[PDB]
């Protein structure tokens, strides 16, 4: 098994202000052809997650600007340029090398 | 990144010979479709040439019998045979690049040819 | 599908020794027996539940009737000191036997 | 097959809901893409497949349709969201566009 | 894009259900497939995936056995046998596609888009 | 037919391997292939089977959907795909012939040339 852990679980950080989530994987998730198998999901109060970053440095389709992902190996990070109104709600890594599928425990950013 | 520059035309009698060319940096041209797209002053849009993937060839109605779309592998370009030429071609060129449910992705930046 | 091996039997050397092979109505299958010796890559002695292989000596003698399948060794050696695995093919899956562990003092 | 914008002309102040028609005559039901000049530059996709948005593409641009039915939407404007906007038949043989409908920030 | 999930409900501790993810608006001909779980208040976590064509049927270890799934090609749909349901799985089911259609896009992986989930409640 | 195995070795659970088993003669082409897996402690496991001219694929219960054996009979190799390798893998495994053409004679014959076994090990 693949257990990931986030840091920290908490990250209430007022809109306007920039925030990064990290979370690091057990193992190396590098290399299954040449990249990084850890992908970013933002569950937004209420309803469903859809992706925000994917293999970890690129994104999806029509993401906000302001999402990048860095890190390799072992350690990665979301970094949000400009922290606003809607992006509260849980963020959640994924290790998608080996077939147990294992995401995060939950980290909000809330406005405090 | 992905960048397409033309070159090629210019001022030239009716009827005469003419050639554009358009170099790709990045995009492979002998492997994707490459269109040729008009642009008439004071009018919109409107398609001129596609050559395929493969090497087959398309031109427009108000085209065929009067230009040719060429390539080269060496120099990942492409070229646009231009003779027979009326006043009506005076417009402004552009070479894209075609993905069928996806639209024209890249664009070049344009010449004017202009006819007298 | 299971065979039913007995944990382990021992005999004196050379005597005769007796290992048993159970399983449902295994009197109309084929069951195949082979010697492990520790550290020891198995070698087939006994198949169709009659017949002998090539290179083994007549002593390995195993029978098969109803719910049980038998091997004897008569005149029982040291070397005969080794892992018994009784195999059976049944809908085409390789099923083997416990493996009865032979002793000789 | 023939594609008509409508209206060509068109204006509102910023921050107003702007709605800019392609009607498609036959009916095609997902071959549109979205093209937005700015005055003599060269083209951009903004919405692909007629509802689905083109990377890059800022969140305010949507559009809509399916069908003979098409509408580009634009849920706030910009001083800057002055073009002319053009629609194209996708997976088509002549690759038809529309007039073009110049909004304009007014 | 819909992926309409169907079925759940309340269903006996240690019975049966089966729930359908209805897709459409895509292909899924040639897209993988996804099941996610979510008991109440504890995070997402992994079930089920399955190839473009079914065959490959990839399970973690607490639905070893006793879950197993299954597509409707024609029909564009998803299924999810269930047995001898525990008290763990009382939760949300998401069905999710992976983002892609190639080699090395792991059917096990990146989930581009999700559905809106039914709860499957084991209770008495 | 003299055979030698290799490609055993450290990995962790879920992780991937692939065996193989190589033959002297090309022989090998009249002979039905099986992989038995030999615990730490215990006897031996039949893990798969393949025929002569490989169209007869059988594997055991506790490992469908996981390995994957495959041979070429004119590279005289023996192959076996070790995909989620998991927490009881870990073995020594034995190729061993049949000699049967089909799975249909399969009960007609025994196991008779087994290789040097190769060690695998799963552990975190």
């Amino acid at each position: 098994d693949i257990v990931m852990t986030q840091s920290p679980l908490s990250l209430p950080v007022t809109p306007g202000e920039p925030a990064s989530i990290s979370c690091r994987s057990s193992q190396s998730l590098l290399h299954s052809n040449g990249y990084l198998y850890l992908d970013w999901y933002l569950q937004k109060p209420g309803q469903s997650p859809q992706l925000l970053i994917y293999l970890g440095s690129n994104r999806a389709s029509g993401v906000p600007d302001r999402f990048s992902g860095s890190g390799s190996g072992t350690d990665f990070t979301l970094k949000i340029s400009r922290v606003e109104a809607e992006d509260v709600g849980v963020y959640y890594c994924m290790q998608a090398l080996q077939t147990p599928g294992t995401f995060g425990q939950g980290t909000r950013l809330e406005i405090k | 990144e992905v960048q397409l520059v033309e070159s090629g035309g210019g001022l030239i009698q009716p009827g005469g010979s003419l050639r554009l060319s358009c170099a790709a940096s990045g995009i492979i041209v002998s492997s994707n479709y490459m269109t040729w797209v008009r642009q008439a002053p004071g009018k919109g849009l409107e398609w001129v040439s596609v050559i395929y993937s493969g090497g087959s060839t398309f031109y427009a109605d108000s085209v065929k019998g009067r230009f040719t779309i060429s390539r080269d592998k060496s120099k990942n370009t492409l070229y646009l045979q231009m003779s027979s030429l009326r006043a009506e071609d005076t417009a402004v060129y552009y070479c894209a690049r075609d993905l069928g449910p996806y639209g024209m992705d890249v664009w070049g930046q344009g010449t004017t040819v202009t006819v007298s | 599908y299971e065979l039913t091996q007995p944990p382990s039997v021992s005999v004196s050397p050379g005597q005769t020794a007796t290992i048993t092979c159970s399983g449902d109505k295994l009197g109309d299958k084929y069951a195949c027996w082979y010697q492990q010796r520790p550290g020891q890559s198995p070698v087939l002695v006994i198949y169709q539940d009659s017949k002998r292989p090539s290179g083994i000596p007549e002593r390995f003698s195993g029978s098969n009737s109803g719910n049980t399948a038998t091997l004897t060794i008569g005149g029982t050696q040291a070397m005969d000191e080794a892992a018994y695995f009784c195999q059976a093919w049944d809908s085409n899956t390789g099923v083997f036997g416990g493996g009865t562990k032979l002793t000789v003092l | 097959i023939q594609l008509t914008q409508s209206p060509s002309f068109l204006s509102a102040s910023v921050g107003d809901r702007v709605t800019i028609t392609c009607r498609a005559s036959q009916g095609i039901s997902s071959d549109l893409a979205w093209y937005q000049q700015k005055p003599g530059k060269a083209p951009n996709l903004l919405i692909y497949a007629a509802s689905t948005l083109q990377s890059g593409v800022p969140s305010r641009f949507s559009g809509s349709g399916s069908g003979t039915d098409f509408t580009l939407t634009i849920s706030s404007l910009q001083p800057e969201d002055f073009a002319t906007y053009y629609c194209q038949q996708l997976n088509s043989d002549l690759y038809t566009f529309g007039q073009g409908t110049k909004l304009e920030i007014k | 894009v819909q992926l309409l999930e169907s079925g759940g409900g309340v269903v006996q501790p240690g019975g049966s259900l089966r729930l359908s993810c209805a897709a459409s608006g895509f292909a899924f001909t040639t897209y993988a497939m996804n099941w996610v779980r979510q008991a109440p208040g504890r995070g997402l976590e992994w079930v089920s995936a399955i190839s473009d064509g079914g065959g490959s049927a990839y399970y973690a270890d607490s639905v070893k056995g006793r879950f197993t799934i299954s597509r409707d090609n024609s029909k564009n749909t998803l299924y999810l046998q269930m047995n001898s349901l525990r008290a763990e799985d009382t939760a949300v089911y998401y069905c999710a596609k992976t983002r892609g259609r190639g080699l090395y896009d792991y059917v096990w992986g990146s989930k581009d888009y999700w559905g809106q989930g039914t709860l499957v409640t084991v209770s008495s | 037919v003299q055979l030698v195995e290799s490609g055993g070795g450290l990995v962790k659970p879920g992780g991937s391997l692939r065996l193989s088993c190589a033959a002297s003669e090309f022989t090998f082409s009249s002979y039905s292939m099986n992989w038995v897996r030999q615990a730490p402690g215990k006897g031996l496991e039949w893990v798969s089977s393949i025929s002569s001219s490989g169209s007869q694929i059988y594997y055991a219960d506790s490992v469908k959907g996981r390995f994957t054996i495959s041979r070429d009979n004119a590279k005289k190799s023996l192959y076996l795909q070790m995909n989620s390798l998991r927490v009881e893998d870990t073995a020594v495994y034995y190729c061993a012939t049949n000699g049967g053409a089909h799975s249909s004679t399969w009960s007609f014959y025994g196991m008779d040339v087994w290789g040097q076994g190769t060690t695998v090990t799963v552990s975190s």
